[PDB]
RNA sequence: ACGGAAACGCUUUCUAGCUCGCUAUAAUUACC
């Protein structure tokens, strides 16, 4: 199949509020908290590609290898074939571009009446002997907060049957990040999200999105 | 009034904070924690970062809520308002014409908590 | 389907209340008809700015060094006909008394947009307590090296350099609630009852609390089989620790007091007393300890915790079950059941 | 047919964080960081012409060559034609030369309040059995950052129509690097680009351009 | 007064050498409370203001400068080894002297000696 | 009627590939 780009869309829904990132540099003058990722010009949050990358990988990792899988240069040719393999020759290069999300609905939000776009949750712990309480500050990407989603899938040398079966994995990845969260303290309830108006486009070459599309759309 | 030789006012003012000199070791022990601030602070950043891709001319609501937390807060804690007195901030708030004095101002807060942190001060 | 999801629905026997940090002060709201009225501090602002009466609402706040008048008193010295600014009041059951009074109030726990919610991270510590009460392996230890504290390697949970990572905890996911309706919120106020005393003395203490028959969904994730397996059994486990906790505590207070169990019960979040946040067994003579030479834990075990909310008592199982016992209109505070289900996939 | 230079123009924004860098041991004594290549004398972030020139030309390989080819002395006479050929005594001087590009905005950057061209951005990775953390900070030229891009073509010894192809080429080539990223972390979000204000003049001899312009302002 | 041209090294060196150091850690050298990681966000700062030094003039770096100084308080604030490493260092007191592009770009100089040493006699 | 005329030290080459800033933690205990 001759060379073309097909760009999955799609607009991430924080369902929780969301907490990946950063450190004492973005910080706040007196801010308190574990601060998030922030875009440097506009102090907004943004959701890295390394981290949805990071997830959806190790996820799909349980899935897809029926393998130990020790290290990353490990996973099954399926995997390494999308994500890429630093000492495979043939993987050296990924057919997956994952792209940095930018809030869109800021203004969406100021209408809600929202004071800031991130929220500084209070929660403790107790110590269950002493009954003792020890606070903590950690920010959030606040709830209902939209990020534009970009993925570019390459098709160089993957002739027929290939393609398919990437296409499904990236769905599978996708829909198995719905099941889960994107890191922060998932375990205590963050970091779920949701993949709205999720789309393929081919935005190079020649190839036929009309079946994916439905499969997106409905199987994810 | 304050600005761009304003760091100096700061420390001048926070130097001059109130103390809980009962403490066995009160050095200057102030009676103020970062606690008492945080939100107004959160506020007063949202407004700086806010103010960068937004108009002096409509932003003025969110200064009204700064100065009403100001004042709650002054209330509710005396510590609070003892600050924003020997920092003359109700002073300073009320004297933001430009997106040049907001901007100031925020710094302002910004160099207050510094040299609060940098003296003693509990966060 | 490889993970196992359960869907837990929370009926509030009695008031509950979380919180945030933060609380209302007797300036900042007016007892005027049924419902409180919690403003927009801004709003407010902007429109007694709009009144030509703002550096009187200033000198008002400002001038608490102590305010003994300091209310909604200020709005009727002034004009104060206006009204329409902020959102969402609470209405007056008459529980939480002497009203004309109320001096502060805890604020609930409120997310971005200032709607409430049960944050999961809450809701897990409870299951926490449960799961830790009842389970033999973990109800015998804490750390005297040096007054005491909890062993807190008690549960393995961290990555450990070369070994499997084994963390129980984190296999275990408590979904942060939906946002509810503002309008299920109540004021309900603390009352102690020692049976030292044989009677119940109000402390001025005012908690924002979900009213009871309250109906809040979450839903819990687990990815590991032994996480399966204990969230599975939530519902024994639960039954067993009310158990314990009325054998060891509820069982010495006067039966009144004690509620009525009717799905499976959990202790949340509020002033709901030590013993619901510890391993009680094991934490009782430190505990104690802790608050001798104070306003002291008088009792060799606690007082209980009791509130007045409006009576309820609604629920129907061919008749009148009225949630509480007695006739003085108290409920047990932080006291709610639930009901924990399997999905599929 | 005759002589004449076209120069192309335009304003590269970043859409997300660039890192091309990689003079480790020239780097800042500050702290950990993988540099950024920067220019000297204004220690500003750069997009080396190097980079653009050689990432578009295996982008462009993928599409324009049906055949693989080993080595890029192997590529198509009209990859050849454009880029220069070492080994090819007929293309052994190439008819495009990129240009070092230098941040534009640094006067709207100012003006936005920005106290740094560059971000550190704060990563890590998980042991998939250990699930042990270990960090890495890496150094990108800040998101909003704008470059001057300028790209010369010259028309010697070519059919107008093959002017007309070469032009095909380079816009093919400027979409596949927007529909992909400038050499960086590219799997994981980085080196998103668009060309803004995408422009042809002809600054030396007679060419008409104006057909051209909106081809390209058609095509980006 | 305090920063000569030729001065400031052999100062930074003096400073590194005078710095608080871990006599607690029985294991451990000399061994430094202070950590590069601490000083990351500050000396990212005095770099982008050496770096501006050159392709802009005094007067317009003023706010730099300004926002320089904070950010030192609220590290040694926030920092036990910051606030004596800038202590040890004169380092604010090094700031308020600089009038100059000439000063201004020794005291950026100066971080520079201040952390090679700091790294070079045990680092983070 | 200068050991001197004439002669670009040039042509090709992405500082790239792999890597979740992650891991337990009810905003809570006490009321003579």
């Amino acid at each position: 199949m001759t060379f073309a780009k097909i760009k999955f869309s799609a607009q991430i829904r924080l369902e929780t509020g969301l907490h990946i990132g950063g450190s004492d540099a973005f910080a706040a003058i007196g801010a308190i908290d574990s601060p998030v990722i922030k875009d440097p010009i506009t102090n907004l949050p943004i959701i890295p590609g390394s981290s949805l990358k990071g997830k959806m990988r190790t996820l799909l990792a349980k899935v897809y290898n029926e393998k130990v899988a020790e290290k990353p240069s490990d996973d099954s040719d399926i995997l390494s074939r999308l994500f890429g393999n630093s000492k495979d020759k043939r993987f050296k290069m990924g057919r997956l571009i994952f792209r940095d999300a930018f809030l869109s609905n800021a203004d969406e939000l100021d209408s809600l009446g929202v004071r800031s776009y991130t929220e500084v949750k209070f929660e403790n712990t107790i110590d269950r002997i002493t009954a003792e309480a020890n606070p903590r500050q950690i920010e959030r990407a606040i709830r209902n907060s939209t990020f534009d989603f970009e993925l570019i899938y390459e098709i160089t040398d993957e002739n027929e049957n290939q393609v398919e079966e990437d296409f499904k994995v990236i769905r599978d990845g996708l829909k198995l990040l719905e099941l889960d969260y994107l890191g922060g303290s998932g375990s205590r309830g963050y970091g779920k999200v949701a993949f709205e108006n999720l789309k393929a486009t081919t935005v190079f070459g020649n190839y036929d999105v009309k079946t994916l599309n439905e499969l997106l759309t409905a199987e994810v | 009034l304050t600005d761009e030789n304003y760091v100096d006012i700061a420390e001048k003012a926070i130097l001059k904070l109130e103390r809980n000199t009962r403490n066995r070791k009160n050095p200057d022990a102030f009676f103020l924690t970062t606690s008492k601030l945080r939100n107004l602070l959160s506020l007063t950043s949202t407004l700086f970062d806010e103010s960068k891709v937004k108009e002096y001319d409509a932003l003025l609501d969110r200064i009204a809520y700064l100065r009403v937390q100001f004042v709650y807060q002054a209330g509710r804690e005396i510590a609070v308002k003892d600050l924003i007195e020997k920092a003359q901030i109700l002073e300073a708030l009320k004297e933001i014409k430009d997106r040049e004095t907001l901007q100031r101002f925020c710094r302002y807060m910004e160099a207050l908590v510094a040299y609060f942190k940098f003296y003693g001060g509990k966060d | 389907n490889d993970y196992r999801t359960f869907k837990l629905s929370l009926l509030t026997l009695a008031p509950i209340h979380i919180g945030n940090g933060e609380k209302y002060t007797s300036r900042e709201f007016i007892y005027e008809n049924k419902k409180f009225y919690f403003p927009d501090m801004g709003k407010f602002y902007n429109k007694m700015v709009e009144k030509r009466l703002a550096e009187k609402f200033e000198a008002f706040l400002i001038q608490t060094r102590p305010n003994n008048n300091r209310l909604i008193s200020f709005l009727n010295d002034n004009r104060i006909a206006e009204r329409s600014f902020g959102g969402y009041s609470i209405s007056e059951t008459g529980l939480e008394s002497d009203k004309n009074a109320i001096n502060e109030v805890n604020k609930f726990i409120r997310d971005a947009f200032g709607n409430p919610y049960i944050p999961g991270s809450s809701l897990k510590g409870a299951i926490r307590t449960i799961l830790m009460n009842t389970t033999p392996k973990w109800n015998n230890e804490n750390a005297v090296n040096r007054f005491p504290k909890e062993n807190k390697n008690l549960i393995p949970w961290g990555p450990k350099k070369g070994k499997e990572y084994d963390d129980l905890f984190n296999a275990i996911r408590v979904s942060d609630s939906k946002p509810f309706d503002n309008k299920s919120l109540i004021l309900v106020q603390k009352w102690d009852y020692s049976a030292k005393t044989n009677k119940a003395k109000p402390l001025p203490l005012y908690r924002e609390s979900i009213s009871p028959l309250t109906k809040i969904e979450f839903e819990i994730t687990t990815t590991t089989d032994e996480a399966g397996r204990l969230i599975e059994e939530l519902g024994k486990r639960a039954q067993a620790f009310y158990k314990d906790y009325k054998a060891f505590f509820l069982s010495e207070f006067p039966d009144d007091k004690i509620q009525a169990n009717l799905q499976y019960p959990i202790y949340l979040g509020a002033g709901s007393g030590a013993w619901t946040k510890t391993l009680f067994k094991q934490a009782d003579g430190i505990l104690q300890r802790r608050y001798s030479r104070m306003k002291t834990k008088m009792v060799k075990k606690g007082v209980l915790k009791l509130t007045k909310a409006p009576l309820k008592t609604v629920k129907i199982p061919s008749g009148n079950h009225s949630l509480v016992k007695n006739h003085e209109s108290f409920y047990e505070m932080g006291k709610a059941n639930f009901m924990i289900k399997e999905i599929d996939k």
